[PDB]
DNA sequence: GCCTATCGATGTATATATCTGACACGTGCCTGGAGACTAGGGAGTAATCCCCTTGGCGGTTAAAACGCGGGGGACAGCGCGTACGTGCGTTTAAGCGGTGCTAGAGCTGTCTACGACCAATTGAGCGGCCTCGGCACCGGGATTCTGAT
DNA sequence: ATCAGAATCCCGGTGCCGAGGCCGCTCAATTGGTCGTAGACAGCTCTAGCACCGCTTAAACGCACGTACGCGCTGTCCCCCGCGTTTTAACCGCCAAGGGGATTACTCCCTAGTCTCCAGGCACGTGTCAGATATATACATCGATAGGC
């Protein structure tokens, strides 16, 4: 019978990160989730735009990371990129 | 009748007279100045006056001489009436009822911005001739200048040099093509190139090319009209950058600093590091605020450039020599560099620049001769033409050219119509620097020219 | 996993899958999901500490969609982000214009 | 029926749109001004449910609807 | 005695301002959309989900504009929203045809 | 002697630049002021010439957008002469942040 | 005296007149001058985000010209559109 | 080097309402920028109705109803109308 | 004919747009119908645009059209000007307008 | 205090003149389009399950509606004098024609590091049923107010 | 002025259950090796972009003046708010069909990709005349004065 994924647990788990001790109500879990497939949407778009701007059968790191610093304002944006060539760096230093 | 003054000019005229009388445009490319124009108004008497060609004549020269160039027809040929198109639109317009409407001219007297904005006057109404001398702009096939020259209505016309081909042989073609391109129109389409491939017949048949020209061209060496046959002696001044502009020249190498924000050279431009690298070597206080305090006047400014340094006591010992000089600057800021030398020494000088109107170039002519002015400060392009500036014994380069022909033209102020002293020649360079560069790759544009270009009645 | 050898809570396999199925490029080098993955991670933390502080603040630990909507009313460049995005049940900052209000 | 949308359901939310003082001819025009805005989201979402060949408008035709026009609504669908 | 005029207004304003809830009449807007939709299509089958996604969209819809509204009241020096206020702001939103 | 009257050379100035076309800031200056806002973002950048040509069209044309939203406001205000707070809620109620 | 000149900053160089002219096209009849610093701050604003982004583009191109396309993309980026310089 | 346009498209055009008249390079230039705008606008919305109906294929259908979702009712109309006929008289060659 | 756009009686580029949307990535695969339909829209809209454009540049005596011309089309078409609400034409221009409080009297 | 003139002021429209560069047009050239071809599984059909929306029932209450006083804001009109539209003369530097340089955009060819691909493997995370205490929401308080003196 | 009292919070109590957890499982993410391509690298080409000068001037700037507009001020009044009133049907909890959705098995047509052939489309060069532009009208409309009456 029907089946369906969600970024739930990720959330939920990334909130007793931040707060261990607090909760969250479905409903918040809804928009969250909506809000996450959103702005997916938005960087996707931009990366695609970018490749083909480029000539560029492949999306990679550079377009994620130029997309992000055309989508996010301020240091948000910066701590973003930071953690994601972190985070890529980790996986790229992982094995 | 005019005057005679010189034993090249009847020679000269009756070559001339020959190639209209051959119903063709031709070229004179004699040295410079020399009376051309005497010969050509004699020519245009000539026409007027044996063979009764009243048709009126037009000339264009630069803004620099037309005064003088008045003064070269007041002396010997009042005889004609020559009549100067000139001044505010106002002017222009009345000049237009008053004499286009009314044919009152032998001679029409006009500067090419003039011409080019009323050109409509030069299609409309014919001309006997045009005649253009300093006409290296048509080194260059774009100019619009050619392009429209090329259109107005003459009968036949006169091309002028004492400086021809500034670099390279797109000039010459375009120089020879425009006088006759009913002929020599395939030439600057290209057929020349093939037929002397690319000058790269060279030495070997240099008299085949010179052989093309020969039967069209005149050019004349001044000195093999020897005459006054003064001293021109050229010497070099390789010396050293003070350690200050060295600082910038390795910032603008490599990078400025935040000192150089303060004095900001950085927070500016940087998209041309050669003139970045001269403005360095030739003087820091060039670049804004990198002099230090801007309310100073002080030996900083003299020592700021190895050049004021040395030029300094140059200047100093060579005025207490009582050689008077021309300085001629790439760039009018060191000509303001120079001037606020001379406002700190208080030795005195003229200028001349292109903001100088016509009339103050003139007056600063006679204010430079006839009295003991220690300097007359020129802009290269702009001062460079046509005068009789004999009253400097001397002349520095203080920045180095890109064309050599500009120097010649430049320093060929000195000895037409003659001169009567020894005059010496300065150039000066930055040791190890650009400016040592720049000489090389300059005088390789040199060697690249004459060593086949001096065909003519040379040949 | 590919996610815990990135050191991300996000799924970095499930990412890229939606890179494949999103059609967005004929191809994906391998960094592409990892990064973006951390993005969403790390955006996700900083919204959440406003709307526990705002939960904190309403005395709730059970965050709700009026601390989201007050969160984002409350963070610029959210709220920019978010300019053109609405939230459900999450109405306005309470504020009135001083020409309104009594002397 | 539109003037199910009562009035004092208008003043309830121009309170909330902070609106001090409201002169009557405002609640004819939000209707108008409302019914416009509604038309133009029925249309798509009805779209999407004929393309979908479907009977049933789901709450997903309307976020399309919505980002088509320049809006989302997080909380609803997904 | 009588609350002066405009001041309970204000406590009205706070409590719309600081709670949250819905502000239409469900049956009366859902039957609004019912039989406008009947125009686009015969017999249109709802989600109950999307009468309240549209209500909600509608209502924030309304409430930013009317917001827009009392600024250009406020601007015009007036505390009474005109119908003037609101086909300004819409046109200088440009969602006004 | 002679004087035209306030705002009547104003208006055949008016009707003539809703006439014509061109381009209506110096054009110097104007690449100078872009040259250096990108300084501010990238020390040394390059430019394509028609690039500033395209950036003048859509300023200039931007611009004349947010006028007439101030003259409206200003003529919603019963105000001939505009003031800066009439951009301001023009920029707001565009939306505009 | 000569040793150097001061130039006004090219914010400035958006002329008084200028704006006016422009903002006769907007069918603007009368100003009161705090219009021109006004709108010039306005234009700073609407000027630097393009430029950020097209800069950005052209970066991510890796060029050192910035190409028109940059500023298109900008612009659309930016939700304005502008034919007639490519597309 | 080359590049397409589809500028002699729309010089045929023209001269299908409006022959006996040309167009200047900077037009041309627009019109082409104004193409290339309605095919990305069509085209994105197309590939989201094919994934909200879980289609992998682009099809006639989707064009239709995305061509409806972005134009004012006559002209949609009067689009479809027309792609109808090309498509009709196409598919019956 | 070989040529389908000839086959569909259009005069737009069928196989270029067959392919355009073959690249275009907005999905995995592309029916042939889209295309001709795509086609034949497109061509539609491109002559009742410039039917007005012309209209205009007639009114304005000259054979050319210019931007000025399309401009006065787009804006005079409110259609347009709200299908092209978001987007601007290089010396366009704007629609004559004065508002009435701005008249002498 | 008009309201009609009046000259006439200075305007732009509309006149016919010659003029050019941009544009319709023809060229050789060629790659993307068209004419074939197959492969296979995406999309379609009929199929059943059951959920959901549909329409419906009831009673209770809150919301809507309506009647009212009025005072407060909306509004009109008035005097005040600011600052800004205008026409002046003066200056600047915009615009333009050059001059000259080369950095880097754009192309070229080479390759091989990278990812797409397919197979099998495993538990990730999903759904179903589970229990709980943070949530509402309750009654009844105390607080903290306006607003009349 | 202050005190009244109206209606706002704060509090403990009742209690409900959506949230939070655990289990069964499956399928997709992981691990693993292969194919071959993109696109990264390196190189060469020459454009168009950068820089200063020489020169014209349309333009900006600044000046002085008067206008009317923006503005603060006034009073008028009426339509709004706040309110008790009666009336209404939204509400909610309830019921129960059965339409429509969501479901799967079998299926062919359709498109992806194949290669072959080759001209529609293009880059390029062409001629030429439409809009360009000269400057001349015409007669506008805009004006003032300030007509008369």
């Amino acid at each position: 019978k029907t089946r369906k994924e969600s970024y739930a647990i990720y959330v939920y788990k990334v909130l007793k990160q931040v707060h261990p001790d607090t909760g969250i109500s479905s409903k918040a879990m809804s928009i969250m989730n909506s809000f996450v497939n959103d702005v997916f949407e938005r960087i996707a778009g931009e990366a695609s735009r970018l490749a083909h701007y480029n000539k560029r059968s492949t999306i990679t790191s550079r377009e994620i990371q130029t997309a992000v610093r055309l989508l996010l304002p301020g240091e948000l944006a910066k701590h973003a990129v930071s953690e994601g060539t972190k985070a890529v760096t980790k996986y790229t230093s992982a094995k | 009748t005019g005057i005679h003054l010189r034993s090249y000019q009847l020679e000269g005229v009756n070559w001339l007279a020959q190639r209209f009388h051959c119903q063709n445009g031709c070229i004179l490319g004699d040295e410079m100045g020399l009376g051309k124009t005497c010969q050509t108004i004699a020519l245009f008497i000539y026409l007027a006056g044996r063979l009764n060609d009243e048709g009126p004549f037009l000339i264009l020269c630069p803004l620099s001489v037309l005064s003088n160039w008045k003064e070269e027809m007041q002396r010997f040929a009042p005889g004609l009436s020559c009549v100067t198109y000139a001044g505010d639109k106002e002017e222009r317009a009345c000049l237009q009822q008053d004499l286009k409407q009314e044919s009152r001219f032998h001679v029409l007297l006009t500067t090419y911005e003039i011409c080019l904005k009323d050109a409509s006057f030069l299609k409309s109404f014919p001309w006997s001739v045009l005649v253009v001398d300093e006409a290296h702009r048509l080194k260059n096939q774009s100019s619009l200048l050619h392009k429209t020259l090329s259109e107005f209505s003459v009968v036949f016309s006169l091309l002028l040099t004492g400086t021809p081909i500034q670099n390279s042989l797109q000039e010459l073609y375009s120089l020879l093509s425009f006088v006759e391109p009913d002929l020599f129109s395939k030439e600057e389409v290209g057929d020349f190139i093939q037929r002397y491939q690319d000058i790269e017949k060279e030495s070997e048949s240099a008299s085949e090319l010179h052989k093309l020209l020969q039967p069209f061209l005149l050019r004349r060496v001044k000195a093999e009209v020897a005459t006054e046959l003064p001293k021109k002696t050229e010497v070099v001044i390789y010396h050293g950058m003070s350690a200050l502009q060295k600082k910038y020249y390795k910032a603008i190498l490599m990078k400025d600093l935040d000192a150089f924000e303060n004095e900001t050279a950085k927070k500016v431009k940087l998209q041309n590091i050669l003139s970045q690298l001269r403005k360095c070597v030739d003087h820091p206080y060039l670049f804004d605020g990198v002099e230090p305090e801007p309310f100073e006047v002080g030996d900083h400014l003299t020592e700021a450039s190895g050049k004021l340094h040395l030029l300094d006591k140059l200047l100093a010992f060579l005025y207490s020599g009582g050689h008077r000089v021309l300085l001629f600057s790439q760039m009018t800021q060191m000509l303001d560099i120079l001037q606020d030398y001379m406002d700190y020494r208080g030795y005195s000088y003229e200028r001349v620049d292109g903001s100088v109107r016509g009339e103050e170039r003139h007056l600063a002519i006679k204010n430079f001769g006839q009295q003991p002015i220690f300097v007359f400060l020129l802009s290269t392009r702009a001062g460079g033409v046509g005068m009789n500036l004999t009253a400097a014994d001397t002349v520095i380069f203080v920045d180095s050219d890109f064309n050599p022909q500009n120097d010649l033209q430049a320093a060929a102020r000195a000895h037409r119509i003659g001169q009567n002293k020894s005059v010496k020649v300065i150039r000066l360079i930055g040791r190890d620097t650009v400016e040592e560069i720049v000489y090389r790759k300059a005088a390789s544009k040199l060697q690249l020219t004459n060593m086949i270009i001096e065909g003519g009645h040379f040949t | 996993t590919r996610s815990s050898r990135a050191g991300l809570q996000f799924p970095v396999g499930r990412v890229h899958r939606l890179l494949r199925k999103g059609n967005y490029a004929e191809r994906v080098g391998a960094g592409a999901p990892v990064y973006l993955a951390a993005v969403l991670e790390y955006l996700t933390a900083e919204i959440l500490e406003l709307a526990g502080n705002a939960a904190r603040d309403n005395k709730k630990t059970r965050i709700i969609p009026r601390h989201l909507q007050l969160a984002v009313r409350n963070d610029e460049e959210l709220n920019k982000l978010l300019g053109r995005v609405t939230i459900a049940q999450g109405g306005v900052l309470p504020n009135i214009q001083s020409v309104l209000l009594p002397k | 029926n539109i003037q199910g949308i009562t009035k004092p359901a208008i003043r309830r939310l121009a309170r909330r749109g902070g609106v001090k003082r409201i002169s009557g001819l405002i609640y004819e025009e939000t209707r108008g001004v409302l019914k416009v805005f509604l038309e133009n989201v029925i249309r798509d979402a009805v779209t999407y449910t004929e393309h979908a060949k479907r009977k049933t408008v789901t709450a997903m035709d309307v976020v399309y609807a919505l980002k088509r026009q320049g809006r989302t609504l997080y909380g609803f669908g997904g | 005695h009588r609350y002066r005029p405009g001041t309970v207004a204000l406590r009205e304003i706070r409590r719309y301002q600081k709670s949250t809830e819905l502000l239409i009449r469900k049956l009366p807007f859902q039957r609004l959309v019912r039989e406008i939709a009947q125009d686009f299509k015969t017999d249109l089958r709802f989600q109950s989900s999307a009468v309240m996604a549209l209500q909600e969209a509608s209502e924030a819809y309304l409430v930013a504009l009317f917001e827009d509204t009392n600024l250009a009241a406020i601007h015009a020096k007036r505390v009474t929203i005109m119908p003037k206020d609101i086909q300004l702001a819409r046109r200088i939103r440009g969602e006004r045809a």
